[PDB]
């Protein structure tokens, strides 16, 4: 509506969206590292035997 | 009849600009013509 109420409202959604998209960008950065351990434990029988 | 001639005026307005924003999106109360009151609230106590 060309008012300052609108631009605050417009900017809030982007300040969520950027905060949202930074989460999933860090997610595959985390999730790769999560997956890094799983195939290493599908192998590697324990030390004792 | 005085005349048939009139001198009206154009609109007035107030838009949330100076601190009215901060008093609305952080505080709840938004004073119409805040800054002229807000200065004079800092003016009366020294008189």
């Amino acid at each position: 509506d060309g008012t300052g109420i609108s631009l605050h409202r417009q900017l809030r959604a982007i300040q969520q969206l950027a905060r949202n998209v930074q989460a999933v960008l860090g997610a595959f950065e985390r999730g790769t590292a999560d997956q890094m351990l799983h195939v290493l434990l599908e192998k590697a029988p324990p030390l004792a035997l | 009849e005085d005349t048939e001639a009139d001198v009206p005026v154009t609109y007035g307005e107030m838009v949330l600009n100076g601190a009215n924003l901060v008093t609305a999106l952080v505080m709840g109360k938004a004073v119409r013509s805040l800054d002229d009151v807000g200065r004079h609230l800092l003016d009366m106590q020294e008189e």
